């Protein structure tokens, strides 16, 4: 029976991420039994266009967050050189709350990493991978060079890298606590020793990246599949998933739930059976359920009634006026202020602008001095429709999408809770006469 | 909240350019390997490595070393500055020996990242910004360390302390202050972020090499 | 204060042309002095230009 129209239910021989949880050897030997490093040279010899062709195949969409398609994007790659290096940048920011996958595959399946460093290196003619990982990850990034130190000696990476007679370099380049680093070309300037600012696009990194050089940004799930899809073939990871939705996606579901956990599950799962499955469902029931943030902060609030149905793949929560996002669940059930989380978000927000372009800069400021008012309750219900035009001014009119996930969910709680925002505002008129 | 911190210096007898800051021979083997790892004409992408690898010689940042290490990338000390300033990790006043980070972010808040901060205060009877009289523990507040899973936790140099009650950080900061060493990851019996229900997925062996693999390769 | 006994101290006149100016003062009688427009020459811009590889156009900060 093709075209399924059911998903989720994921049996353990179709995962990827095979040592999510750290129960095996992390280490080279445990990688290797576990089916890594397996004929990655024979991958190699295949060509760039080989390994181009399986990732369109499979359907793979960027695992960072804006599901951009990978074949597209790492085609851009295959240009003639003109003189200059090229580079891969494996983003290992992983800025978002309510994001932990990036940490459990750096930690546990380092190898994994580094063997899509390789095959994405090669797939893109990239002279050097450089992992861009956040300073917080110190023990992280241990393990992750203790990882590229046994592959180095075993002639897996470096010169002659696994035979196939291609050159190839992995650094790990640590940050200092920055969120907006995790923004590609936010990510490039951090590491070429300068502030962490966003260039404007274009030129793409494709054009010019870091050192001025061709280069792409790939996120650290978006790599560590890379090897598994070309040693299985597109087709089998595109069959998992919708239609432009294919593959498995890494879950974390925190927030009021019973289990918190980060677990490996079918794109297009509905929200519903993956909380009730893997994360213990909802905190006094599922009935207590207040509302759900999809894919981390930047994402818009869905309420109850969206969460019974919806599936976690980016069309279905697009069309829920949300995004997928970085597939990071957090649920709040009926205990929760509603308002009190959004404002922590919106300073989450404030605190992590990097200040460079005016909407953002003082925009983002402004909303949470009125969200901050919100709480109390201190404001007016024309200041509900003031703040959702302060949004949309700030909504694609910045440098990056930092702005965008700033005024994403204070469009999410105002569409949603409004006659709390109004509850409040006449609790607060009561009694202070 | 409004950062505390001010973004202007200013001198003093404690912190100035004549602040005596070095680097250790061994510190120098260190920065000259950072440094071949960028490519020639490109000198000051080692700026970070090099300010970080200061910090953790000296404990903090004096303008000193600062000025030092713009010195020996080749750099004009403003954009050294403009590093430091921007960074949050970078320790531009003197801090404790242990450098308490608590995560109050939306994800912790949920799961009651409130206690854990007030336990913190009533043992060490200080705020989210002071520095304990015997110069042994800093806290503050972060934002979203990267264990939302883990909830609440706690960072501490380096080291992550998640899944917390009130009890389990008191007793860490009991074992902090004895000398001694702490295991760093969650304290609920759980290894990691897998499901404290009984590992709901991941139970068959992990497959072998090739079983998956496609013909023709 | 500033006292003044030329009358044309403040006389203006605006023309869209140089020649319209040039035929006013000739048919006044006035001896005039022109000077030839001065336009801004057009500039080569390229925001890639501010990250270049190897060319010293690079900036140091944003
Ligand atoms: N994983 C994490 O920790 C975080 C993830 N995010 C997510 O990042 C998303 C926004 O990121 P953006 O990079 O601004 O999205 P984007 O759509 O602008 O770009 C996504 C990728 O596709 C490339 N791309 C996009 N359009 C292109 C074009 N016309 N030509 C060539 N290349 C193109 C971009 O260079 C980039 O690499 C957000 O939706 C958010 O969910 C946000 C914060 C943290
Ligand atoms: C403010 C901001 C912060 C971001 N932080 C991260 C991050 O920490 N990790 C990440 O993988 N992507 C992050 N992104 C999204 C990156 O643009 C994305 O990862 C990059 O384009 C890689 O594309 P990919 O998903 O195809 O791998 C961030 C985006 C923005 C706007
Ligand atoms: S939107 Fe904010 S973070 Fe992004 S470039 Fe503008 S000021 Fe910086
Ligand atoms: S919300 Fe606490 S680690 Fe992210």
């Amino acid at each position: 029976a093709p075209k399924k129209t059911s998903f989720g239910s994921l049996k353990d021989e179709d995962r990827i991420f095979t040592n999510l949880y750290g129960r095996h050897d992390w280490r080279l030997k445990g990688a290797q039994s576990r089916g890594d490093w397996y004929k990655t040279k024979e991958i190699l010899l295949k060509g760039p266009d080989w390994i181009l062709g399986e990732v369109k195949t499979s359907g793979l969409r960027g695992r960072g967050g804006a599901g951009f398609p990978t074949g597209l994007k790492w085609s851009f790659m295959n240009k003639p050189s003109d003189g200059r290096p090229k580079y891969l940048v494996v983003n290992a920011d992983e800025g978002e709350p309510g994001t932990c996958k990036d940490r459990e595959i750096i930690r546990h399946d380092p190898h994994k990493l580094v063997e899509g460093c390789l095959v994405g290196g090669r797939a893109m003619g990239a002279r050097a991978a450089y992992i861009y990982i956040r300073g917080e990850f110190y023990n992280e990034a241990s393990n992750l060079q203790v990882a590229i130190r046994e592959a180095y000696e075993a002639g897996l990476i470096g010169k002659n890298a696994c035979g196939s007679g291609y050159d190839f370099d992995v650094f790990v380049v640590r940050g200092a606590g920055a969120y907006i680093c995790g923004e590609e070309t936010a990510l490039i300037e951090s590491i070429e020793g300068k502030q962490g600012k966003p260039r404007l696009k274009p030129p793409f990194p494709a054009d010019v990246g870091v050192f001025g050089c061709p280069t792409t940004v790939a996120n650290v799930e978006t790599v560590a599949v890379s090897p598994t899809i070309c040693r299985r073939g597109g087709a089998w990871f595109a069959s998992f998933g919708r239609e432009r939705n294919s593959g498995t996606k890494l879950f974390n579901i925190s927030g009021h739930v019973n289990h918190p956990c980060t677990v490996e599950e079918e794109m297009s799962v509905p929200l519903k059976e993956l909380i009730e499955k893997h994360a213990g469902g909802v905190i006094g029931g599922w009935d207590n359920l207040l509302a759900v943030i999809p894919g981390g902060s930047s994402t818009p609030l869905i309420p109850k009634s969206v969460c019974e149905t919806v599936l976690m793949d980016f069309d279905a929560l697009v069309q829920a006026q949300t995004g997928l996002g970085t597939a990071a669940v957090i649920v709040m059930d009926r205990s929760t202020d509603i308002v009190k989380a959004i404002a922590r978000l919106i300073e989450f927000y404030k605190h992590e602008s990097c200040g460079q372009c005016t909407p953002c800069r003082e925009g983002v400021d402004w909303m949470n001095k009125v969200m901050a008012r919100f709480v109390k309750g201190d404001a007016r219900p024309a200041e509900i429709d003031s703040l959702w035009e302060i949004s949309k001014q700030i909504e694609g009119h910045t440098i990056c999408a930092l702005g965008d996930g700033a005024a994403w969910p204070v469009q999410g709680l105002i569409r949603h809770f409004r006659p709390e925002l109004e509850e409040r505002m006449q609790q607060f008129a009561l009694q202070h006469q | 909240g409004a950062g505390g911190a001010l973004f202007v210096h200013r001198d003093t007898p404690e912190n100035n350019p004549d602040t005596p800051f070095d680097f250790t021979p061994e510190n120098y083997k260190r920065i000259e390997a950072i440094v071949k790892n960028y490519p020639e004409g490109h000198k000051a992408a080692a700026v970070l490595p090099v300010l970080d690898l200061a910090q953790r010689q000296n404990g903090w940042l004096p303008i000193s070393a600062m000025n030092k290490v713009a010195e020996i990338l080749q750099v004009p000390p403003m954009r050294v500055y403009e590093v430091a300033t921007f960074y949050t990790m970078y320790n531009r006043k003197p801090v404790g020996k242990y450098h308490i980070q608590v995560c109050t972010t939306t994800p912790c808040m949920l799961r009651n990242s409130d206690s854990i901060l007030e336990a913190i205060q009533k043992k060490l009877g200080i705020k989210v910004g002071e520095t304990t009289p015997d110069k042994l523990f800093t806290l503050i507040e972060v934002e979203c360390l990267g264990a939302c899973v883990n909830a609440p936790m706690v960072q501490i140099n380096d080291n992550y302390y998640e899944d917390l009650t009130p009890k389990d950080i008191e007793e860490i900061i009991d074992e902090l202050k004895a000398g001694k060493i702490p295991k760093p990851g969650p304290r609920s019996g759980r290894f990691s972020c897998e499901p404290a229900g009984g590992l709901t997925s991941l139970t068959e062996p992990p497959k072998g090499p090739g079983f998956g693999v496609q013909a023709g390769l | 204060w500033s006292s003044t006994a030329d009358p044309l101290s403040n006389l203006v006149l605006t023309f869209s042309t140089k020649e319209d100016a040039v035929a006013f003062a000739e048919k006044n009688g006035w001896s005039f002095d022109v000077e030839e427009r001065k336009v801004p020459k057009p500039k080569s811009k390229s925001y890639g230009a501010n990250f270049s590889w190897n060319k010293r156009t690079r900036v140091s900060t944003k």
